């Protein structure tokens, strides 16, 4: 039953133990924006339509 | 190796009614070959037979004397073949079909072999087949039957009646004695769609369902009969009606071929 | 307590002490196997030579980019002697002795550098055995390479002498190998100059060149032999083809 | 200045920023400083190292080397530094003046005078024909005929950099010849005659050896005469 | 890697100097090495130096049955796996590769086919028990000649060892412990010695199979750099009564006859020094251990 | 959230694994710090005196054990042979037996490292426990005359013993299931009783009868390992420990430092065998190990008939 | 009406009732009953069957109430880098273990890699596939890095030896690797560990950066998106 | 032997209708995995079959998967090599013919077969095959391989005959010895006992879910 | 006491011999060099270990000894500068010093001291030093014995192996790397053993300690 209640955390990537939320909230923020392919993505629209 | 293309080919033609075979052949009929025997003079028999492509294999017979009680089996045969593993799975399948069709009872007349009421001849069969191109069960067959008709013996000339006072078997130092045995003949047949082969090519053996071995004795079959797969990529199964057209038609063309071999 | 060279100057099988046994072979006999291929009978021996090249080879780790490789396999039966072998003689140290060298001597006649990216197989198959099989080995070789249309310098040829007591005797059989030492020699051409020497046994140093001669004057002999044999067998080729 | 062995105390005081040379290992995983070679210790904005004797080379950026061409590609060359080593690539447009009309023209077998330019840890090693750092080409190329000779890399340290080495003086004074030093443990050298070649092969073999300097002009004399 | 790369420069180098009578480290072309030999503390416990070659050799003995063919004699056999220990061009489990076939064969033709070693003496009871005899060559650095070090080395060895002396007491026999019976020597018939050639192309292969000269090089027991370069090679085994052991030259650079003859005449007055100097150092060592037996009485 | 099952989490990262198990109190194996596995065992009944009314007269095996632990399964059989014998406490007097391990994973070739270790380490414990007596496989032979055979109620004949062991379902190390399994086979090994009918002498093994094979009762020991582990502050979830009978792919492959022990329910010990390449090795961690053991193998000799 | 469980020769439904198409787990097998010739779908697997529309009709039969092929996602680890290219090789194959006995322990103690011991000499070729712990291989070349500006990728720079990474199959190539790529948002390095790999583990940051817990440095990956 | 322990060189050795249980899936370490466990009045049988696979091979590309087949002896020594080769062999040609190897593209599937027990209660080489095919049918189907469809076997005095599609199809057929004249009573016996098996694996996979 | 000799062989990096009263081993270090393809590992150097026996072939009996060689030198080596590299190490017993068919623990510790040694000699990065020693318990008197002869091993109870690892001058223990006992013994004789061992492993390393800097100091400047 622990293992069933610690999911998520047993099994999930990589966080270290003693994040500040501020750090975690800036990780998670990054990752919300366009990544380098989205933006050359989006301008190569108009040419090859 | 064959293409898609050509193995489409090759089976729309075989597996028709009435079926067509790439060089015209019958359904039954043979294909040319040539037969010597008597060219190794060490050996107390030998033969050596050439096949229409290139086939070729050679056979050797030679004989020790034993006793007939702690001995158990009076015919060994030992199988090599060249680019071929001594281990290798098929050389031990051939290794062991032919030990199986040449053992004590199977038609075998192993009382010609009989020297005093304690020792008897040991005859050792060694197969070399020099190329080869599809599985050669049935040519190491023949060149086996033409080798055992040739063979000459020792002749012994010193007492029969040994179990009391036994001396040491005593040979004459020129003449010998004809081996008269019966050899018997394993013939391989190919499945393809709802027709029987006989003596299949290599090019047919690409495309077959699958494959019989039936082995023939003074007019009868005999005990060894296996399937077999000729193939890996066209393996399939059978109707049961398909093996007893296979038996008949090895009951029906054996003794032609056995008149072929003569002499 | 056999004569083995009679006060009559006879060997047992009725030779003198310079003559040679019989000697025939054959030029393509499977053509279907090989591209070169060679039958040699020389007294009692019977011998099998297919030359199989140049070619692609099989695996991409054995491939030069300079030269061809060269590969020869010897195959001794069971039955090649009275007696019948107990066992296998595919993984000898004897045999592979042979094989290397077999393989060191025609390295450096065949013309391997005009063949680059390429492999060169022989394989030999030996049915009848009755001494000096060395040498019939090298003649072997020779006709089958010079079958296939594969360029060489020269010829080379095998012979094998025996010394008894102090009487040299030429191209020994089985009895008398079991009675004496022997000598092993490959010849290039017509001249002096020796690509193998093979002495197995105890010989006194102050004897051997005599036997060096006479071994030398024997291989030329087999020289002339294998090419009268070889010029026939092209003329029947080139009269009506 | 001290002998040391590895697992002992480093005397460095931790506050003064050092800058670490070979033999020394920071951890990283507890960020610690500790020697793992045996030998001394130099310590000189100030840097340490250890000197250690070794015979192996490993490629470092900004040395002077000598390779064998083993294997020519579309792109480049494949050269050798020491037997059973992993090999390093030298580029066909890493030589002065070089354009795709302008090959060179190396072949298999072939003596190069070059130096390591791209060390990287997680790929294979680069060299260059011509010192691009000053675009100075000072001897960098093919060697043509001579001797090669297998030293230490502490005697191949020692001749490159050390002008007060007396081997290269008391080898001038017997005849005049060419030289190159590898740091990867070749030195290369070449006369107008044979035996004046043969006796410097001999006398660097002999030298190295040795570990007295003051006894190189003894055993060259004593070579020179040998050969008459 | 486990390629020894060898540039242009040095081949031309190393062939010019040969053409000029030079060898690199300054003997001439029909000098053999210096041979050093020491001995244990146990029987059977040798080494042997030739100038950078090291080789070691031990021999040991157990009782073991007799063949069934042949009841009346012992058994011997040689044993040569080399390591990475002598170069890094050596693989650790190699017993099928072309060179160490070869030495195996020559080491096994020499010694123990010309019947060297007395193995009749080796039977303890007819048809049921006898001593079987073993010879270890273990390879230490590598400069050349293996042949020739191994070969001195084993004649060596079983020329130092000595094993238990034993009785039959009845269906059993009793093995005495070395502090008691004084162990026992064994028989050796002759000894033979080892010599190799290394052969030299200054020209083409035309040269060579079609020229009237013969302007072909011999030197002996050449080095690791040397033979590295050779185009053929031969080994002569020889005795002191003048006989020849066994001569192989197993293909290679063809070479004339009468210098062949010439080699096999330059390797009697190398075996004939050598032999010499094994009797010399073995009397030494027994008068040594027997002077410290006396002296420790 | 971006998850992985456990065993692809084992195979990617076992040593995140280990260090997550640890803090929550359990192990990737799903026990406790400090317990062992179960065991069953199924004695002498594969031998030909499996069946004491009906004797099986194609079977020539002589003592048997099928040993069941979590999920691996051994089988251990021991046959015998016979040597003609020409020519306190110290070593010289005891003997030994020659076994032969096979662990079932998938490959056809020769052996590996594994099983080649276990076998010589078998080899040289059964030497160095002075558990069997070379007096102990001395032959007492009959003769058969005109036809019966008279035991004694010349020549010297001894026994040797060998041993065959298959590993099947294996997870993790398998010499102490090797070694258990093996210990719990020699006690029920019977000794066929033998007679006699250049010389040729034969001799010949009786069909039914047999004696008991005599070993030091009180030598027998029994086997456990152990493993240390320092906890990582950086992936503790939401200082060293000791693990008892490692198992898994996750703790085999992160653990360096271990301890192996074969104690005897006398109060002795035969072997121990310390290997610190991670965390070190402390007097306290020995001296626990050395308590848990002696508990294990209390537990393991005093368990069945 | 249609079965609801299946097993290995059992017959499913004929062609037509609408065309029915043989999908994963279905094969199509003619058969003869009472002298007439039959059409059907059978199944090949243990599992439940489902239909789904794509008229065309797929029959496929699921496991339950592999080989990598074109199209999945494994996950990686990388061996070797180039200048041109990855070589890395396949751990899981869709979050199952790949192969299922990795063979630690088979080569005694120390840090071997599974083909660097005695029993690498001695496998019998001509009687299995492969040894033990032996995986599929694969290849990223630099072109198939991302999507966009491939020809100015660093690979140094998106991977390092010893890290995690996910791919998806483009080809199967020859019979040595397979051909891979990471072209898109969820695929890349997922976990790894500083100064290449002796240290610790890092954590995502950005899409191009991960940092160090323990001391506050950052290094260069792709990283894979988490959450 | 460099890599065993084999003892003294001069030792000796010593010289002195069926009911099914069908189980699968209990070994850790492999695919697939079954045990199948026969008892009458005079026999009895026990075995165990492991699937590795599909895995990597050596050599060139190929389109279709490779299978092998080991047979291995148990406690008893009671066979030599040759006739167990021939077995596998035959074995071989059976499944070859059953599994879907179209879409296992340069992969191998090995199958591994341990003869534990054997033992007379109350020409035996060929009674041991049809439970060898139904372990190896059960490990193919535990390990999630396609089969196209189930696979039995049947044996009557000394004929062997291997059946599928509800036995109106025949994949192998052995014979030695026998009757000549003894053909379709063979096929009948044969079929009979077919039925039953196929019946028996048929639960046994629906059942243990 | 003990003989040491350091860069006795000419075609390796480099090589030792250790003499330890009639054993006598001697070894070699070839590396770092290119590994094969399957002897590859990703982030770190790679070990190739031999060991030969004095009489007859390796058999499963130089297996064992390999294993413990391995586990002992994995620790000591600073793997992570070297990945994807391969270093050889060979062993040749030249005299065993001990009945072979009953003990092995003299070969042990003298191959382990050796081939030390030959690391150092070679110029491969090392964490720390070691020493190995081999210990025995007698019967009868019960007295433990450390470096006990061919003639002590007959007659004893129980037979050891330790080998130690030194930091900080070679005054300071950092972990034991191998402990080996075959026997019967109890815990306080255990506890006595380790005591005097830690002693004696002490005195032998800085005995190593001035041969090396005896012998390398040399080659210096």
């Amino acid at each position: 039953l622990s293992l069933k209640k610690h999911n998520n955390e047993l099994l999930g990537i990589f966080v270290p133990c003693n994040l500040p939320k501020t750090t975690r909230k800036v990780a998670i923020e990054n990752f919300n924006r366009p990544s380098p392919d989205d933006i050359i993505q989006s301008a190569q629209l108009n040419a090859f339509n | 190796s064959l293409s898609v293309a050509e193995k489409s080919y090759l089976y729309d033609s075989l597996a028709s009614t009435p079926s067509i075979r790439p060089d015209g052949r019958l359904p039954h009929q043979f294909r040319p070959i040539e037969i010597f025997t008597d060219f190794l003079p060490s050996s107390n028999g030998s033969s050596r037979i050439i096949a229409s492509d290139g086939s070729e294999c050679i056979v050797s017979i030679k004989s020790k004397v034993v006793d007939h009680h702690v001995e158990n089996e009076l015919l060994q045969v030992d199988v090599d073949i060249a680019g071929q593993r001594d281990d290798a799975l098929v050389v031990e399948t051939i290794t062991s079909l032919l030990n199986k069709v040449l053992k004590s009872g199977s038609g075998v007349d192993s009382s010609k072999l009989q020297l005093t009421k304690k020792y008897s001849f040991k005859i050792f069969v060694d197969v070399l087949v020099i190329s080869s191109h599809s599985h050669p069960i049935s040519l190491i067959s023949f060149a086996i039957y033409s080798a055992l008709n040739s063979t000459y013996l020792p002749k012994l000339i010193s007492a029969f009646d040994d179990l009391e006072v036994e001396e040491l078997p005593t040979f004459h130092d020129y003449d010998m004695v004809k081996l008269d045995i019966n050899p018997p003949l394993v013939f391989i047949l190919a499945v393809v769609g709802n027709n029987m082969l006989l003596d299949p090519a290599a090019n047919e053996s690409e495309v077959a369902n699958n494959g019989l071995i039936i082995s023939w004795s003074n007019g009868k079959i005999t005990s060894p009969i296996r399937s077999v797969a000729l193939n890996d990529s066209n393996v399939k199964s059978f109707k049961p009606h398909l093996l007893k057209q296979g038996l008949a038609m090895v009951e029906k063309y054996a003794p032609d071929v056995v008149r072929s071999l003569e002499n | 307590r056999l004569e083995i060279y009679s006060p009559e100057g006879l060997r047992l099988d009725g030779r003198r002490w310079n003559e040679l046994r019989r000697f025939e072979s054959s030029i393509n006999t499977h053509p279907h196997a090989a591209d070169g291929s060679s039958y040699m009978e020389q007294g009692n021996n019977k011998i099998i030579t297919l030359v199989k090249g140049p070619k692609e080879p099989r695996l991409k780790s054995q491939m030069d980019t300079s030269k061809a490789l060269l590969n020869v396999s010897v195959n001794i039966t069971k039955f090649s002697k009275f007696e019948r072998s107990k066992s296998s003689h595919k993984n000898e140290r004897r045999v592979l002795e042979i094989q290397t060298s077999l393989v060191r001597m025609f390295e450096k006649n065949v013309m391997l550098n005009i063949y680059p990216r390429t492999v060169i197989d022989i394989e030999i198959h030996v049915l009848e055995q009755d001494g000096g099989i060395m040498g019939s080995l090298i003649n072997g070789i020779t006709l089958a390479l010079i079958d296939a249309g594969i360029s060489m310098f020269d010829y080379i040829s095998g012979i094998s002498v025996g010394l008894y007591d102090t009487t040299p005797l030429l191209d020994t059989n089985s009895l008398e190998e079991n009675a004496m030492s022997t000598v092993t020699l490959g010849v290039v051409g017509k001249s002096e100059k020796l690509s193998l020497l093979l002495v197995e046994d105890k010989i006194p140093l102050d004897r051997l060149e005599n036997v060096l001669a006479i071994g030398i004057a024997g291989a030329h002999r087999v020289r002339d032999l294998m090419d009268e044999e070889l010029r026939k067998h092209a003329q029947k080729r080139v009269s009506n083809a | 200045s001290t002998f040391i062995f590895p697992g002992d105390s480093f005397p460095v005081d931790p506050t003064t920023p050092v800058k670490l040379g070979p033999g020394i290992y920071c951890d990283p995983n507890t960020q610690e400083i500790r020697p793992v070679n045996t030998g001394v210790l130099h310590v000189s904005v100030q840097t340490a190292y250890i000197d250690y004797s070794s015979k192996r080379y490993i490629p470092s950026v900004n040395d002077f080397v000598i390779g064998v061409i083993i294997g020519t590609f579309s792109d480049s060359y494949k050269v050798s530094l020491q037997n059973f080593s992993s090999s390093v690539s030298l580029s066909y447009m890493a030589f002065p003046n070089a354009s795709k009309k302008n090959r060179p023209t190396l072949q298999v077998g072939d003596l190069v005078y070059a130096r390591v330019c791209t060390a990287e840890k997680e790929l294979e090693a680069e060299i260059e024909c011509f010192d691009s750092t000053t675009g100075r080409d000072a001897g960098f190329g093919i060697l043509e005929d001579g001797m090669i000779i297998d030293v230490n890399l502490n005697f191949a340290r020692q001749l490159l950099f050390n002008n007060d080495f007396p081997l290269l003086k008391v080898l001038a004074a017997h005849t005049k010849f060419e030289v190159a030093i590898g740091l990867n443990g070749k030195i290369w050298v070449k006369c107008e005659e044979l035996s004046n070649t043969l006796a410097c092969y001999r006398t660097i073999m002999e030298c190295c050896q040795k570990n007295d300097t003051a006894a190189f002009k003894d055993i060259a004399k004593r070579q020179f005469k040998e050969i008459l | 890697a486990k390629d020894i790369e060898i540039s242009a420069s040095e081949s031309k180098f190393i062939l010019e100097a040969l053409r000029q009578n030079y060898r690199l480290d300054g003997r001439s072309f029909d000098q053999f090495r210096d041979v050093e030999i020491t001995f244990g503390k146990e029987f059977g416990d040798v080494s042997v130096k030739m100038g950078n070659t090291k080789v070691h050799c031990r021999i040991s003995c157990q009782i073991a049955q007799p063949y069934e063919d042949r009841p009346f004699e012992g058994l011997f056999v040689i044993s040569t796996e080399i390591s990475p220990m002598a170069g890094s061009q050596f693989e650790n489990g190699n017993i099928t590769g072309e060179d160490e076939v070869l030495c195996s064969r020559i080491i096994e033709k020499s010694v123990r086919r010309s019947g060297a070693l007395d193995v009749e003496g080796l039977c303890i009871v007819a048809g049921s028990k006898c001593w079987a005899v073993r010879a270890d060559v273990h390879f230490l650095d590598c400069d050349g000649g293996f042949i020739d070090a191994s070969c001195i080395a084993v004649m060596a060895g079983l020329m130092h060892f000595k094993k238990p002396d034993i009785t039959v007491h009845g269906e059993q026999i009793i093995v005495h412990p070395v502090n008691e019976r004084e162990p026992v020597p064994l028989g050796i018939l002759h000894i033979p010695i080892c010599v190799t050639f290394s052969f030299f192309n200054p020209q083409d292969t035309e040269e060579n199979i079609k020229g009237e000269t013969n302007s072909e090089i011999s030197i002996i027991d050449a080095t690791l750099k040397e033979e590295l370069l050779r185009d053929g090679v031969l080994t002569v085994t020889l005795n002191k009564n003048r006989e020849v052991v066994q001569v192989s030259k197993a293909g290679g650079l063809p070479m004339d006859a009468l210098t062949l003859m010439k080699c096999c005449h330059e390797a009697y007055s190398i075996i004939e020094k050598i032999t010499d100097q094994i009797l010399q150092l073995l009397k030494e060592d027994s008068e040594k251990r027997n002077k410290y037996a006396a002296m420790l009485t | 959230p971006i998850t992985f099952p456990p065993e692809v989490l084992a195979r990617i990262s076992p040593e995140l694994s280990l260090q997550r198990h640890l803090s929550l109190g359990i192990r990737p194996c799903l026990r406790k710090y400090e317990e062992f596995r179960d065991v069953a065992i199924e004695n002498n009944t594969l031998s030909r005196y499996a069946d004491a009314g009906n004797i099986d007269t194609k079977n020539n095996i002589l003592g048997s054990n099928v040993l069941k632990s979590g999920k691996t399964i051994v089988i251990t059989s021991i046959t015998g042979g016979i040597i003609e014998e020409t020519s306190e406490d110290i070593i010289a007097n005891y003997a030994s037996v020659y076994p032969v391990v096979e662990v079932e994973r998938g490959r056809v070739g020769a052996c590996t490292d594994e099983e080649m270790t276990i076998s010589q380490k078998l080899h040289d414990s059964i030497l160095h426990s002075r558990i069997l007596p070379k007096k102990a496989l001395k032959v007492k032979a009959g003769v058969r005359s005109a036809f019966s055979v008279l035991y004694p109620d010349k020549r010297k004949w001894s026994y040797v013993l060998y041993a065959k062991i298959v590993v099947l379902s294996r997870t993790g190390p398998v010499f102490d299931l090797c070694w258990n399994s093996l210990m719990y086979a020699l006690q029920s090994v019977k000794l066929p009783r033998a007679f006699i009918d250049r010389e040729t002498y034969e001799i010949i093994c009786d069909q039914t009868k047999s004696v008991p094979l005599m070993i030091n009762a009180k030598n027998i020991a029994f086997a456990s390992n152990y493993g240390i582990v320092e906890l990582d502050p950086e992936c503790q979830l939401q200082n060293t420990v000791l693990i008892a009978d490692l198992d898994t792919e996750a703790e085999e492959t992160s653990i360096h430092s271990t301890i192996s022990i074969l104690a005897a329910p006398s109060g002795n010990y035969k072997q121990l065998t310390l290997m610190g390449g991670g965390a070190k090795i402390t007097p306290e961690m020995i001296k626990r190990s050395l308590l848990l053991s002696r508990v294990r193998a209390d537990d393991l000799s005093t368990r069945f008939n | 009406q249609f079965p609801e469980i299946a097993y290995p020769g059992k017959l499913i439904c004929p062609q037509y009732g609408f065309n029915y198409v043989p999908g994963p787990g279905t094969k199509l097998i003619q058969y003869e009953h009472n002298g007439r010739t039959l059409e059907a779908i059978t199944a090949t697997l243990v599992g439940t069957v489902r239909c789904e529309e794509e008229k065309n009709i797929l029959v496929s039969v699921l496991p339950g109430t592999n080989l990598p092929k074109e199209g999945d996602i494994v996950l990686t680890r990388v061996t070797r880098l180039s200048l041109q290219r990855a070589n890395v090789e396949i751990l899981a194959v869709e979050d199952k273990p790949s192969p299922i006995d990795s063979g630690i322990g088979s080569n005694g103690s120390g840090i071997v890699a599974a083909g660097g011991g005695s029993g690498a000499a001695t496998f019998s070729v001509s009687q299995a596939s492969s040894d033990l712990g032996e995986t599929f291989r694969g290849i990223i070349r630099s072109q198939d890095v991302r999507s966009t500006d491939r020809d100015r990728v660093k690979v140094i720079e998106c991977f390092k030896p010893g890290d995690i990474v996910r791919a998806q199959v483009l080809s199967l190539g020859d019979g040595t690797n397979y051909y891979l790529t990471t072209a898109r948002n969820d695929l890349g390095v997922v976990f790894a560990r500083a100064a290449n790999g002796a240290g610790g583990l890092m954590y995502a940051t950005d899409w191009q950066m991960m940092t160090s817990p323990v001391t506050g440095a950052t290094e260069k990956r792709k990283c894979a998106k988490p959450f | 032997d460099r890599r065993r322990l084999l003892g003294p060189a001069a030792a000796k050795p010593m010289a002195f209708e069926q009911e099914l249980s069908l189980h699968t899936g209990f070994i850790e370490n492999c695919n697939g995995s079954a045990l199948v466990e026969a008892r009458s009045l005079g026999h009895q049988t026990s075995l165990i079959t492991a699937v590795y696979g599909p895995r990597s091979i050596r050599g060139s590309f190929t389109s279709q998967g490779t299978i092998s087949i080991q047979l291995k002896n148990g406690l008893l020594e009671k066979y030599n090599t040759n006739e167990l080769k021939e077995v596998s062999s035959f074995l071989m040609g059976i499944f070859n013919s059953v599994v879907n190897l179209s879409r296992y593209p340069k992969s191998g599937i090995d199958i591994f077969v341990y003869l534990t027990y054997d033992k007379d209660l109350t020409s035996q080489i060929s009674s041991l095959i049809p439970h060898c095919i139904t372990s190896i049918t059960l490990a193919l189907a535990d390990a999630g391989i396609e089969l196209v469809d189930m696979a039995g076997a049947g044996e009557a005095n000394g004929t062997v005959v291997s059946f599928i599609k509800n036995g109106e199809e025949i994949v192998g057929f052995w014979k030695d010895d026998g009757d000549d004249e003894d053909l379709l009573e063979c096929l009948d016996r044969c079929k009979e006992q077919y039925n039953r098996y196929r019946d028996l694996m048929i639960s046994c996979l629906m059942n243990q879910e | 006491s003990v003989q040491a000799e350091i860069g006795i062989l000419d075609h390796v990096d480099g090589s030792s011999e250790f003499v330890s009263q009639d054993t006598k081993v001697i070894c070699s270090v070839t590396g770092p060099i290119e590994p094969k393809a399957r002897q590859e590992l990703p982030t770190q150097l790679a070990l190739e270990i031999i060991v030969r026996p004095a009489k007859g072939v390796a058999t499963t009996r130089e297996k064992v000894l390999e294993d413990k060689l391995r586990a002992v030198l994995t620790p000591l080596i600073t793997r992570h500068c070297y990945p994807r590299q391969l270093c050889q190490i060979t062993c040749q017993i030249l005299e065993s010093g001990e009945d072979e068919a009953e003990f092995s623990l003299r070969e042990l510790s003298c191959c382990i001291n050796a081939a030390f040694l030959a690391l150092v000699d070679a110029g491969i990065a090392l964490n720390s030093m070691c020493a190995s020693i081999p210990i025995a318990i007698i019967k009868d008197t019960s007295d433990i014995i450390v470096d006990p002869t061919a003639e002590q091993l007959k007659i004893s109870l129980s037979v050891h192996t330790l080998a130690l690892e030194f930091v900080n001058g070679g005054k300071v223990v950092k972990n034991v790397l191998l402990l080996d006992s075959n026997g019967d013994f109890n815990e306080d004789q255990l506890f006595s053993l380790l005591e005097l061992g830690e002693q004696k492993c002490q005195e032998l390393v800085t005995n190593i300690r001035r041969i090396i800097q005896d012998n390398i100091s040399p080659r210096l400047v």
